[PDB]
RNA sequence: UGAAAUUUUAGUACCUGUGAAGAUGCAGGUUACCCGCGACAGGACGGAAAGACCCCAUGGAGCUUUACUGUAGUUUGAUAU
RNA sequence: GUAUGAGUAGCGAAAGACAGGUGAGAAUCCUGUCCACCGUAUGACUAAGGUUUCCUGGGGAAGGCUCGUCCGCCCAGGGUUAGUCGGGACCUAAGCCGAGGCCGAUAGGCGUAGGCGAUGGACAACAGGUUGAUAUUCCUGUACCAGUUGUUUUUGUUUGAGCAAUGGAGGGACGCAGUAGGCUAAGGAAUGCAUGCGAUUGGAAGUGCAUGUCCAAGCAAUGAGUCUUGAGUAGAGUUAAAUGCUUUACUCUUUAAGGACAAGUUGUGACGGGGAGCGAAAUAGUAGCGAAGUUCCUGACGUCACACUGCCAAGAAAAGCUUCUAGUGAGAAAACAACUGCCCGUACCGUAAACCGACACAGGUAGUCGAGGAGAGUAUCCUAAGGUGAGCGAGCGAACUCUCGUUAAGGAACUCGGCAAAAUGACCCCGUAACUUCGGGAGAAGGGGUGCUGACUUCGGUCAGCCGCAGUGAAUAGGCCCAAGCGACUGUUUAUCAAAAACACAGGUCUCUGCAAAAUCGUAAGAUGAAGUAUAGGGGCUGACGCCUGCCCGGUGCUGGAA
RNA sequence: CCCAUGUCCAGGUUGAAGGUGCGGUAAAACGCACUGGAGGACCGAACCCACGUACGUUGAAAAGUGCGGGGAUGAGGUGUG
């Protein structure tokens, strides 16, 4: 796939937010993406140098409108952690 | 020699067993050792094919060499061992070029023999010799049906067959069953009688060791019901009820001969028994 | 008091699962009458 | 908080008798003010199960054998290879 | 669809009480205090299974056997972070699939090479901290495994370092039982150490009370100890070769020497962490601070380690791995620096209200840890850590039913039957029959002792004294004997009305089977019997052991005979 | 029922064969001690089972519970595939 759509969009949550203090970035990415490769759309896209990256499958959740009853898209979570010495990802 | 057991307990009571003296190691040859699972009498499509089979302990086969066909060196008899896939002992044996095999125990086998394959082999106990090089008279074993194929007659323990005569392209044998036959002269066979005679006389003394001898129970067709066995069914106790006593599958279990009547082997048997 | 049904998730689907139905013929066949009759799962 | 089996409608006594011959309901007589609560289990041939015992059906099924007719296997011969 | 039964049965093993709070509303939600329950579990981990039930904030329609402000329910957001943990990119067992192939009305069955397949083998990281929810995953600290680039220092370039086979090898590599030893966890005691405190109910500043009383992996050194003879000469082998490995004969060595392993210990990791307790505001016991961490006793089948000893029933494979050359070779190795290392699982419940039982069900659910006193013990009673008060209650204290305690005198008169209950029960000592296969019977039977305080002991006792109705003062622990039938015995059986004299059994006997054995599955191929060979295998009957097993072959089978 | 591969059996008791020593003999047989630790061995938890009885019998439970009971190193229990 394209490094352009291997990364979706970011997470905003308590959590990913003191990820942001730690210097790492949460992110929801393509789900065939492995890490290595998320680390290789991370860096083109904002010009940051990665530590490390992290990246964990969120299962798809079951909900229900009214009478219909159905599950959430599957999701892949991943965060980055940027080396010192690297510019932030402004969000 | 033969053991008994002391009567501490009604299962240990008549109970009797081989003392092992001839065995001189409980370590196999590591090189002639191979993997063997307990069909428990099953075959390939998975039903139980032989009765009163399966259980008991694991066992490691042991390559016995019943060919004796390496007639280049001699063998010398390292140590004498016990089988657990077979009645006899076996006998570890170096060959002086450096090939460690497996045979049987000849009776009266020791450590240190140096036995012999071939024709020019002299007749001694261990030995092995193409029948047509055997005297007239001799007490032999391990004899094979097909040049090459390996011994298959007279292999259990205590076993014997005799040389009586030769014949054309083969030779007169009367096998451990009494049965006098032919064999083709070029079969070999091995000088001696198995070794171990003492087996027929252990005493098994409780069901738990058959167990472990992976025999299962035999249930008498006596007491199953009319659909499991012809014997089955009846009030109480009852007689065999019928004209003769018949196996599960109504086979007559007493006197019935099954061999078959066109049996190729027939033009060479010259006088049966059993 | 041990009932009848114990889960396992590889028994089931060795047992009735999708590949194994195609497997064999007749596991094919069954597979068949699921989608003829229309059931949204033709395979556990 | 909250069922169930059962349930033709019931304002649903006793004795003797009568009756498909063992009646809460029919006859004669006797007894009994109306509605309940706590207890018992004589009866409602009480409930539960279209009796399993017994008989019947030109019913079924499992089993047996010197029942009948077949037949897998086994065997023997002819013939082809 | 709605009645009747009926406002009836039931509301599913057990302890709750009060004060305060919240709220429209409280026995049922929250906080507090006391009380009570489990504690070889009702605690702590986990596999499977479930699949969001986990956390936060709301809600009280329905579900919760009552209520509910509450929930494993409903609504809305959020939560599972790995080079090292488990699985895959490693190996194989059973089993399964199966190129060609074999067999077969069709369909297909079987099966070789080759694969798949763990529940097994191989494999590099540990302690602490942190969130409302994850952590050997994040952070801190310190490691290790595989690899890349670079620098430097070494050394080889075709008499060639190095790498190295799918090949030759070694190795991996294994049973059960029994004690004995070492070591460490673990536990206990202490007028050891450190901190805090001095009671109010009569007494105690001391030998008073309460609490705590220690830390990795990795690296370095060392190591209780365990196992093992080691060389040389000549040969023969290892499809080719080998310096590897196998082995035959002959010399020296064999209380040794050499070699291979080894739990653990010490130090460093640690100026770190944890730690009794103290303790901040701005709003909690929370940032933060923080003492001591000794000796002695016991001591593990936890580990050395299937190490040793013994036994028969004789106890996986493969790869990783180490060598050998064959081949391949111009670059390799060491240090240092920097850097790379993928996918799946990771929440939560998990002796249960989250799994299997239709239920928030007195049932079932693999493995690990599982403390203290008395104690052999994981038994039993009461407790620690920790968890819990059971999802209807309040009264009353009738019959009747169930569960339980006691019972005058009698003591099986009950009853089909001593059914049930009662009684015996632990340890120590004395003593113990017929019969017997000489092992047993046997814990036979039948008796005595047991508490506490001194004294002495050879440490097990002894003597002396003291108390009670009673001393294994509670809980946990055989009732026994005589005789007969049946079965020898331990075992097995009608899941869910029969556990037995039935089955099995070791032993006996008969019979078939000469191996492509007989027997069995299959149309066949192909299998089991067997990688077995008449001391073996199949079938029938009998059923330990001891003494025995008589007569009949006319009939029916089987075996032989062949005119 | 069976195959492969794992795993579990607190704590006690008893004392087979073998061995050593001492007696005994001409040598022995044999006897007595010690050592040794066998067993479908003994007692008894977990675990497995299910003998008696009460209760339950529209049950807490479509086979259970309470109190007793048997086996508990084996012909054993049990997990995974
Ligand atoms: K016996
Ligand atoms: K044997
Ligand atoms: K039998
Ligand atoms: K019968
Ligand atoms: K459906
Ligand atoms: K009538
Ligand atoms: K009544
Ligand atoms: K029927
Ligand atoms: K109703
Ligand atoms: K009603
Ligand atoms: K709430
Ligand atoms: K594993
Ligand atoms: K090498
Ligand atoms: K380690
Ligand atoms: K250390
Ligand atoms: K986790
Ligand atoms: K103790
Ligand atoms: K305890
Ligand atoms: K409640
Ligand atoms: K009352
Ligand atoms: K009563
Ligand atoms: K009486
Ligand atoms: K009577
Ligand atoms: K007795
Ligand atoms: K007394
Ligand atoms: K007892
Ligand atoms: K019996
Ligand atoms: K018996
Ligand atoms: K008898
Ligand atoms: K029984
Ligand atoms: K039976
Ligand atoms: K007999
Ligand atoms: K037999
Ligand atoms: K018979
Ligand atoms: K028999
Ligand atoms: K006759
Ligand atoms: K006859
Ligand atoms: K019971
Ligand atoms: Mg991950
Ligand atoms: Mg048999
Ligand atoms: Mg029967
Ligand atoms: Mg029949
Ligand atoms: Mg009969
Ligand atoms: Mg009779
Ligand atoms: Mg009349
Ligand atoms: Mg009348
Ligand atoms: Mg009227
Ligand atoms: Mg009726
Ligand atoms: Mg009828
Ligand atoms: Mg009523
Ligand atoms: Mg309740
Ligand atoms: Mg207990
Ligand atoms: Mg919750
Ligand atoms: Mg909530
Ligand atoms: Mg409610
Ligand atoms: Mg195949
Ligand atoms: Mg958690
Ligand atoms: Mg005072
Ligand atoms: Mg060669
Ligand atoms: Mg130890
Ligand atoms: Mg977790
Ligand atoms: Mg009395
Ligand atoms: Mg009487
Ligand atoms: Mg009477
Ligand atoms: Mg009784
Ligand atoms: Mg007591
Ligand atoms: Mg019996
Ligand atoms: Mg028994
Ligand atoms: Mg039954
Ligand atoms: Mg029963
Ligand atoms: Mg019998
Ligand atoms: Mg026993
Ligand atoms: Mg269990
Ligand atoms: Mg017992």
């Amino acid at each position: 796939m394209e490094l352009l759509d291997v990364i979706k969009r970011p997470v905003i949550t308590e959590k990913s937010m003191l990820a942001m203090d730690e210097k790492k970035y949460t992110f929801e990415v393509d789900t065939r993406a492995n890490k290595t490769l998320v680390k290789q759309a991370v860096e083109s896209a904002f010009d940051v140098k990665v530590a490390n990256v992290n990246i964990l499958n969120v299962r798809p959740k079951f909900k229900r409108m009214g009478k219909y009853a159905g599950y959430t898209k599957k999701r892949r979570k991943a965060i980055v952690t940027l080396t010192e010495d690297s510019k932030e990802i402004q969000l | 020699a033969i053991k008994k057991y002391k009567p501490t307990t009604n299962g240990r009571r008549n109970m009797t067993s081989s003392d092992f003296a001839e065995i001189t190691t409980s370590t196999p040859e590591k090189s002639l050792l191979q993997p063997l699972k307990n069909n428990a009498g099953r075959n390939n499509n998975g039903r139980i094919t032989v009765r009163h089979q399966g259980g008991g302990h694991k066992r490691q086969y042991r390559v016995i060499d019943f060919k004796r066909n390496k007639d280049n060196v001699a063998a010398v008899v390292k140590t004498i061992e016990y089988d657990p896939n077979r009645s006899a002992n076996i006998a570890l044996v170096h060959y002086e070029d450096g090939v460690k095999a497996y045979i049987l125990a000849p009776k009266g086998l020791e450590v240190g023999m140096r036995l012999v394959s071939g024709p020019e082999a002299d007749i001694k106990v261990g030995n092995a010799l193409p029948l047509e090089n055997i005297p007239v008279g001799t007490v032999i074993h391990n004899i094979e049906m097909k040049p090459g194929k390996g011994g298959q007659l007279i292999r259990s323990a205590g076993t014997s067959a005799q040389v009586l005569g030769k014949e054309g392209k083969y030779v007169l044998i009367r096998l451990n069953s009494g049965e006098v036959r032919m064999i083709l002269a070029t079969c070999r066979a091995t000088i001696g009688s198995v070794g171990n005679e003492q087996h027929e006389l252990i005493n098994i003394g409780k069901a738990g060791r058959s167990r472990w001898m992976r025999k299962r129970p035999t249930v008498r067709g006596s007491v199953m019901n009319p659909n499991d066995h012809p014997h089955g069914g009846g009030e109480g106790k009852t007689p065999i009820g019928r004209k003769a006593p018949v196996s599960p599958w109504g086979q007559p279990a007493i006197g019935y001969k099954t061999r078959n009547k066109k049996a190729k082997s027939d033009k060479l048997i010259v006088r049966r028994r059993t | 008091m041990k009932r009848t049904y114990q889960p396992n998730k590889r028994k089931r689907q060795k047992v009735h699962g999708f590949r194994k139905r195609m497997s064999t013929k007749n596991g094919r066949r069954v597979l068949a009458s699921r989608r003829r009759k229309g059931r949204k799962v033709i395979s556990a």
